[PDB]
Formats: structure tokens, sequence, C-alpha cells
């Protein structure tokens, strides 16, 4: 409820962040220098041993320690708001769970990264006869995925098209809840994420020839459904049509790698606008996205040091 | 099919829909090689160069006949900054094959 | 190889390790390769054909983005892999057939 008592610990955690020189000096290391610098870092407090997998497990434990508590320590409308910040890992865990239930591998098959609800609920959801019964076992009150999967659950028993339509309805109900809050910037950031995901589905499905209206979603403000069909066709001018919006530098690109790189750049730049709101909740969302950019930078530098990457090989990864 | 290089390498192949294994030591690489040879896997096995250079040994000891799990000394990615020295591999191959190394 | 390992490094760097484990444990049927017949100078040799579950791919709405580029990458990787396999096996058999002929020539000459 209190968007300030959490904001104080948010400012404290914002005080615990690495500078750009911490990665700029990390452009030249040999994973032992990187291990020593991470040993200086707070994320190396869970530093178990040596090796890339130990480094990634320590990074996941540090992310759970510094980022997982934000889902806790709050109650009310602020809890309903801050729940829809670290939601991608939860939807990914639910998607892997649906894939495992439809596939047939072991319930300990996927590694089940940390999200919002109890992992014991995810273990208990491995055994459920009805999909609606599994949804009710996974039903939290303010979980948007619980309301999304139940509404999408009135089609069949367990289908992959049900899973894709459930992801579409998940993004749709996320946009509906983002419109259904008293937050001036969280709705804008969620809508920017929705339009970027629409562009990402368009670039991933460009040339597929499928139905774009079945692929296009609702909730954005930066593009059009006709612009969506133009992006579905081989027309980069629609990507050039993005002028004045946050999709500014996204122009003249056809390769999806640098396209989604600049998309993440625009998303992080919009997330940088969250420091303007010291009283609401978007500052905490900015802190979460900052830890996310730090996490991408950490696993990137970890891969670079473990495989000996060139500085030119990852030069397009720290430009913003 | 199947490959063995490294868990970080093998998870890309498992993402291809292709059976992966991964061993840090060369003896464990022949162990996993022996595993998929005894569990005769669809006839192809790729092996990284860094673990086994010429991995013919397990199949010539075990499956001397039938030529079936085809071996490949594939290149590893931390070494694929160099690019295997493909010409030197080919020289080594013809010298192994017909004995007589010459210049192409 | 260099393009596919680059795509895999980028997808595991940016997107999480656990989610690429989760998207890769969900599997296409992975099989389909077969060792069909080739006949080269008195010897059948196995010529492999492709795997082909690539008509059946997961996540039509690709929920990660850089990971699906790696799932597209390692199919081209495995295809170039089986091409190298069913060229090098022919080269093996031709080379050893030849050196067999030379040892039969020298045996036949210097004895009979």
């Amino acid at each position: 409820d209190d968007f300030a008592y959490l904001n104080a610990r948010v400012r404290v955690r914002r005080g615990t962040l690495l500078k750009e020189s911490f990665f700029q000096e990390a452009l030249d290391l040999s994973f032992a220098d990187f291990l020593r610098l991470l040993s200086e870092t707070v994320y190396g407090g869970e530093l178990a041993g040596q090796g890339l997998p130990d480094v990634d497990r320590a990074v996941l434990r540090t992310q759970a320690k510094l980022v997982g508590d934000l889902p806790r320590l709050v109650t009310g409308e602020a809890r309903e708001a801050v729940r829809l910040l670290l939601l991608r890992n939860d939807l990914h865990n639910l998607q892997a769970l649906l894939r495992a239930k439809a596939t047939g591998r072991p319930f300990e098959e996927v590694l089940l990264l940390p999200g919002t609800l109890r992992e014991e609920v995810w273990r208990q959801a491995y055994e459920a006869q009805d999909p609606a019964g599994m949804a009710q076992v996974l039903a939290v009150p303010g979980h948007p995925l619980a309301r999304a999967l139940r509404a999408v659950l009135r089609e069949t028993q367990d289908l992959a098209r049900v899973e894709a339509l459930l992801a579409k309805r998940f993004f749709e109900d996320v946009a509906k809840a983002a419109k259904g809050l008293d937050q001036p910037a969280l709705r804008d950031y969620l809508a920017l994420e929705v339009d970027a995901e629409n562009l990402r589905t368009a670039f991933k499905l460009q040339g597929s020839g499928l139905a774009p209206d079945a692929f296009f979603l609702k909730g954005g403000r930066f593009v059009d459904r006709v612009r969506f069909a133009r992006l579905m066709e081989g027309d980069y001018a629609v990507l050039d049509e993005l002028s004045g919006t946050p999709f500014s530098g996204l122009s003249g690109v056809r390769d999806l790698k640098a396209l989604e790189r600049g998309l993440r750049c625009v998303l992080l730049k919009e997330a940088k606008k969250g420091v303007q709101d010291p009283l609401g909740v978007g500052l905490v969302l900015a802190y979460v996205k900052e830890r996310e950019w730090e996490a991408v930078r950490l696993r990137l530098l970890a891969r670079r040091a473990y495989f000996g990457l060139p500085r030119a090989q990852v030069e397009e990864e720290v430009v913003c | 099919m199947a490959v063995i290089a490294d868990p970080e390498t093998a998870q890309g192949f498992r993402l291809a829909g292709l059976e992966g294994y991964g061993a840090s030591s060369a003896e464990e690489a022949q162990s996993l090689l022996e595993t998929l040879v005894e569990r005769g896997g669809y006839a192809l096995v790729a092996v990284d160069e860094a673990l086994l250079p010429d991995p013919e040994r397990a199949v010539e000891r075990l499956m001397r006949g039938r030529d079936l799990p085809v071996l490949l000394p594939i290149a590893g990615l931390k070494e694929a900054f160099q690019g295997h020295d493909v010409e030197g591999y080919m020289r080594e191959l013809v010298r192994k094959t017909i004995g007589f190394d010459i210049k192409l | 190889a260099k393009e596919a390992y680059a795509a895999l490094l980028l997808a595991q760097a940016f997107d999480g390790p656990e989610v690429v484990a989760g998207a890769a444990l969900g599997v296409p049927p992975l099989e389909g390769v077969e060792a069909e017949v080739e006949n080269v100078w008195g010897s059948k040799v196995p010529r492999l054909k492709a795997t082909f579950p690539d008509g059946a791919l997961l996540s039509p709405v690709g929920t990660p983005a850089y990971t699906l580029e790696a799932s597209r990458a390692f199919r081209r990787y495995a295809e170039a892999l089986i091409r190298v396999a069913n060229t090098e096996t022919r080269l093996k058999k031709i080379g050893e057939e030849i050196k067999k002929t030379t040892r039969r020539v020298n045996a036949l000459e210097q004895v009979v």
C-alpha cells in the first residue's frame, strides 16, 4: 500500500548498483579478474566457486535475494501493481509447465526459475486432472496469469494453440490491468512493452505468411494494425514510419538481432524515465529493469570471459 | 544423432532437437561416447576436438562391424575463434588415409 | 558454426539460462535420420538423410526472441553437420579401397 516505505528500500537498493565503468573495465578480463571484481561485487556474495555455471547460479541467487523481496514486503493496490513487474519469469514457468504436461517429461525436467508464488504450488500443479483444476491450484488472488488461464481455459483440455492464445490473453489482461490502475507511467511503460512485443512477434513472424490479425494483439499505442500488416509484409518503411514515438532509432533495420537490441534499448530508455516518479511505483520498476540490464550485462560478461569473446564480438551489447 | 562437447555446447543442440551430452575430461568423453555407442543412437555422433581428437577408438573396439555410428571430430567454440585450421586437418586426414602427405 | 555459437551465446547472455533450458527441454521428436544405401566400388556405405522435425516447431508466438534465432541456427548447423558426415564417409571408403588395391597390387606382383 505505502508506495514510500518500499521506495526507501528501493532507493537503498538503487544505491547498490554498479556503474558503467564496472563493465567498461570488465571489457578486458580473463574470468579471474572478472571473478575478483565479482568478488568485490555484492552479487558475488553468493559466489560459490569457479566456472560459468556457478557464476550464473550465483547471479540467479543474487537476483532472488535483491529482486525477489520486491514481490513481498507489500500489500494492497501497491502489491497488485508491483506484482505485474516481475511477471515474465512466471509466465515462462507456466509455459514450461504446460509444455511439460502436454509433452510427458519429468516434473523435475525444467529447472523452474524463481518467480512470485510458491514453488511448492508449481510442484503440486504437476499432478492435476483438470486444466481448470490446475489453474485453481495455481490461483492467487492478484495473479493476472490465474485470471488469464482460466478465461483462456474454456476452449479444450490442453493445446499448444491454447498456450499461444493464453499468452495473447495474458498480454491482453496485463494491458487491461495496466489501464485499470491509478499509475500515470506504468500504463505507458506496459503499453510500450506491448507494442514492442507486437513488433517482436511481427519480426519473428515476418515472411511466415500466416494471418497477421490472428497474430496481432491489442493494447498498444505506437503502431497500427495496418502498420502491423505492413510489418508482416516485407516493408521496412513501416519501421521507418515510427517517428516521434519511442521507436526512434529503430529505422532502416531488417535483422531481428539488432532490431530487438534497439527495442530493448528504447525500452530501457523509457525505463530511465521512471526516476521522475519518486512517489509512485515506477521508480521501483526502473530499479527492477536496471537490475535486469545488469543481469543481461552480467551473463554477457560471464560468457565473454568464459569463452574468451572479442571486445568487438560484444561491442553491440553495451552501447546503451 | 548425438553430440558431445560441453553442457553449454550441448544445450544448443538440445535446442535444435538433437541429443546432447557433455564431458569436461577426455576419459568422461569416451565414457559418454561408450554410453551412446552401447545405447545405439540413430547413427550419428559428433565429438569436439578438444575432448577426443580422432574418436574412432570406441567404435573400432566395440562396433568394429557395420560402420554405423558415424564419428565426427567437430570443432569447439572457444577454439572456433581460430577455426580448426581446416587445411591442417585435411593434410592430417590424407596423411592418415593414404599415408602420403603432399601439397594441394 | 561461428554464426550459430554467436546466436547461442547471445540468447543465453541476454535471455536467462533457465528459460532457454525450459524452451529446449520442450522438444520436437528429435529423430528421423536414416542411413540409406550407397554403393561405391564393391561396398555399401551409409548415406544419412536429414532429421526433419523442423516442420513442427514450438511457440508460434515466440515468447523469447533471441532463443528462437538459436533454434533456427542449430538446424542449419546440424544440416551442415550431416552434409560433412555423408561426404567424409565416402572419402574414407575411397581412400582405404585405394590403399587396399595398392597392397593387393604389390602382394600379387612381388609374389605371383
